[PDB]
DNA sequence: GAGCATCCGGATCCCCTGGAGAATCCCGGTGCCGAGGCCGCTCAATTGGTCGTAGACAGCTCTAGCACCGCTTAAACGCACGTACGCGCTGTCCCCCGCGTTTTAACCGCCAAGGGGATTACTCCCTAGTCTCCAGGCACGTGTCACATATATACATCCTGTTCCAGTGCCGGACCC
DNA sequence: GGGTCCGGCACTGGAACAGGATGTATATATGTGACACGTGCCTGGAGACTAGGGAGTAATCCCCTTGGCGGTTAAAACGCGGGGGACAGCGCGTACGTGCGTTTAAGCGGTGCTAGAGCTGTCTACGACCAATTGAGCGGCCTCGGCACCGGGATTCTCCAGGGGATCCGGATGCTC
């Protein structure tokens, strides 16, 4: 009897097959990516927690997620990231 | 009786589980109260970062004519981009190695 | 009294007489081995070598000024 | 109204006196524009973060709170202006 | 004949002078103009608290002076006392910037 | 019938506000709950740190023949203790300056 | 009147009375010490949150505060802080 | 069980190979003892952090998660060990 | 006479070879023994899982290799090809440890 | 009797010290403004009771970690020849401190006017919570092909011989005295 | 006829080019085990409704921020000069580089034991929440002495103008030919 451990494996596999149908991965680099998603998530989420506590807002909002993304990510990644995120959240609100 | 099950990532059209990261923000205690659009937004951001780093890794692997990603490819991808280098400066990838960097004074003649 | 440094430098350049000139470090160590206070006489040995090369008794091989290697004249 | 050349406003003897505060004895001519440039980079990097903090605040005024806060995020937290 | 000190002796004296000091070195108005100028290229019509631009100002000489003992160590490393921008480039590259 | 309102800092024998620290950790969102001993412990360690800093600051003030402490004295305090220096290496005091430090090659013969 | 600004001023003042009854303190350095208390407070609080999450503990206890005090403070500061804090909590449990 | 002199257990050619990784052309023979010293200092700091992490957990065995966690709080993050 | 390359060329070939390489570079068992050796001093009877030891291995190698590009920058800075312990020391000092 | 070797004393140059000036250090002096303390207020701390719930512990399994053991080389190490730097020293050129004068805009201080900071009142959008339901992700099993490894060619590269060009020292001739 | 000065030539040092050795790269064969795909399941995600509250927005004021105007001078700007380094070259001593052999201990494969990791169940200690109420904590305000600025006199730092010692150079002296 074992305990299942959560991860992000199949989702990164789906992203790989979307960007490259015919390429593989190593399991070590897969652990690299799972830790990568966790670490970048922790950075962005900690920035959002700080931005929430700063202006006396007890609610984290996608607006301050946007400020955190523009904060941590320098340059071109920020403008791309806000682009897919705005179209994604408009798609979410539309359905 | 009840509506057909449809995950919110699919309604967004995004690949990482928005429900899972939403739960992880709930139990991270990074806020008392969490809005609906923020996990979708965060999921889309992580998808773009993963998409760009994997396409860089895929071109690196195609350069090395290996079909499967090795952490050497991932190190070469993350370090040959100056902007991701600024994003991930103080980190080393396990079994990553380093970029080819030889200084001109070390070369002969 | 004691002989001045110039005769010691002529003996130093005549001591080895290899194909290139004798160097500044080699002549300083030659003065140290023969017996001389080379520590407090750097300006002295500089002016002495410049004075002797100005007369043409010894000629400069490669260097400029006090640097380089030093070898005796044609005759 | 608009401004074009204020990087010359950080004058030569002021940079010199800063180098005295750094303990630098003698300062070459080519130093000056390099210090101006690295000053410009550090300032733009912090003030961009600060103005994003203000845009989060929906506030048209740069406050000392967000300056201390952005310098805290950039690993150079400053003492004497919090609160 | 007017007296004239050897160079560096004066320089060491004002090193001691401003180093035992605690006051500001850079003029606040041209620098504050520079702050409005660099803020201008991102968003128009910004306003600045006086204490805010002052706090940014001590942040400025803080980073500058720290880079300066960095470059001072770099310069004495090369058996020199003259500072060159190549030392500054070294300091920026070791600092991670 | 309620007992006399005494303070938790007093029963702790401490002078830093223990209840205020408890409140600020409660609304700081770092866990869902906090034990009783944790704010007492953190108020204790903060009080010791401030006692150390201001003891060195008052000694530096007496060094400079001054009964009023300037942030310059805080520089002379923290930058002359290596353990506090390791505590606060990355911080700068506003209007504080730097310790007098001259490299040995700089002085003349 | 006005809404208030929470501070740590008079506590630093009364600690000054404890350690140095004769000397005074400037308001600028007093704001510095309020910044200092907030900075060390948020560092220790953040490490407490990490140690809580990392063992899947959702109670901030005195023990992981002791570990984080050991963890951030170097050496002598850490051990004397442990001694003084244990003294304080023994007096606290003894009412 | 007792180990005393494994500080010399890292060999001289191992340090040469790390120098080749670092792009060192010519290495001095005087480098090795101070590299061993700074290596021991860095390991001492990180395992001090790690043993505090594990004695919090009441565990006598330290994990890779604790290693990457301690290196995370030091600002020398690694990836790929459950972090 | 048997063949012999000039100094540095073999070293530069080692640079290309090992920098191209990705494998773990220090020996596993003596480094693992050293980690235990340091480990008894702070807490007795400490046990290791192997992946933690490889993690410390890669961490040590990463910290060292970064210090060696730092000292290469220092050696170029002092117009040298050799690093000397003051190069490493000033690398430590500018990194702020 | 004079040409040369030698010795000895005088000019000269570098080092070595005293005195003048000056920048800072130290002793009074004055008026000022931050600070310490009184006072009023009001708000978060405190008590106490309850309610739920979460971690500490007992116990039980099982997993990889520690220990032991036997081959088997890759590497650690040492030594010796050898070549490639480190740096010490100085020559030389040049670039930048220092000091003075002239300019100029910074600082101050003094005054007007309004932009948004900040707070309050309201009313409403949004989202934890809970019960229920069901399906995607992960443990698990398996099968299977890109890759690690081994082996046979091919070429770059790197050092060296060999071959030609240039410097130069020594020898031969020519001039001049 | 000797002394000296110039030109040439052959010997030696230093570059251009082909060639061999070798390590590195490329082509082809082979197994394997880690990548990948299919299954069971079950929990984690989701749909609906409800409660309740955080927050968006109108309003206001005020105060703190921005704009402008006169005066003074400290600081900036420029120029002359002079001096301290920057740095290139050269050479010498040395300190690793590398290439051989040798020892060994790391590495690999195999096996037993266990101790701790970890999972499950208890349940008890303990923390969160909330009504009520108060005393400490902060805004406001007001006085004063420690202190910032001002001025006068010593002291230490700096730099430059005179004295002492070593050195080099020229003249006297003796000796020998």
């Amino acid at each position: 009897k074992r305990s299942r451990k959560e991860s992000y494996s199949v989702y990164v596999y789906k992203v790989l097959k979307q960007v490259h149908p015919d390429t593989g991965i190593s399991s070590k680099a897969m652990g690299i990516m799972n830790s990568f998603v966790n670490d970048i998530f922790e950075r962005i989420a900690g920035e959002a927690s700080r931005l929430a506590h700063y202006n006396k807002r007890s609610t984290i909002t996608s607006r301050e997620i946007q400020t955190a993304v523009r904060l941590l990510l320098p340059g071109e990644l920020a403008k791309h990231a806000v682009s897919e995120g705005t179209k994604a959240v408009t798609k979410y609100t539309s359905a | 009786a009840r509506a057909k099950a449809k995950t919110r990532s699919s309604r967004a059209g995004l690949q990482f589980p928005v429900g899972r990261v939403h739960r992880l923000l709930r139990k991270g205690n990074y806020s008392e109260r969490v809005g609906a659009g923020a996990p979708v937004y965060l999921a889309a951001v992580l998808e773009y970062l993963t998409a760009e780093i994997l396409e860089l890794a895929g071109n690196a692997a195609r350069d090395n004519k290996k079909t499967r990603i090795i952490p050497r490819h991932l190190q070469l991808a993350i370090r040959n981009d100056e902007e991701l280098n600024k994003l991930l400066g103080r980190v080393t990838i396990a079994q990553g190695g380093v970029l080819p960097n030889i200084q001109a004074v070390l070369l002969p003649k | 009294s004691g002989p001045p440094v110039s005769e010691l430098i002529t003996k130093a350049v005549a001591a080895s007489k290899e194909r290139s000139g004798v160097s500044l470090a080699a002549l300083k160590k030659a003065l140290a081995a023969a017996g001389y206070d080379v520590e407090k006489n750097n300006s002295r040995i500089k002016l002495g070598l410049k004075s002797l090369v100005s007369k043409g008794t010894l000629v400069q091989t490669k260097g400029t000024g006090a640097s380089g290697s030093f070898k005796l004249n044609k005759k | 109204k608009v401004l074009r050349d204020n990087i010359q406003g950080i004058t030569k003897p002021a940079i010199r006196r800063l180098a005295r505060r750094g303990g630098v004895k003698r300062i070459s001519g080519l130093i000056y524009e390099e210090t101006r440039g690295v000053l410009k980079v550090f300032l733009e990097n912090v003030i961009r973060d600060a103005v994003t903090y203000t845009e989060h605040a929906k506030r048209k005024t740069v406050t000392a709170m967000d300056v201390v806060y952005a310098l805290k995020r950039q690993g150079r937290t400053l003492y004497g202006f919090g609160g | 004949k007017p007296h004239r000190y050897r160079p560096g002796t004066v320089a060491l004296r004002e090193i001691r002078r401003y180093q035992k000091s605690t006051e500001l070195l850079i003029r606040k108005l041209p620098f504050q103009r520079l702050v409005r100028e660099i803020a201008q290229d991102f968003k128009t019509d910004l306003r600045f608290q006086s204490s805010a631009v002052m706090a940014l100002q001590e942040a400025s000489e803080a980073y500058l002076v720290g880079l300066f003992e960095d470059t001072n160590l770099a310069a004495i490393h090369a058996k020199r006392v003259t500072i060159m921008p190549k030392d500054i480039q070294l300091a920026r590259r070791i600092r991670g910037e």
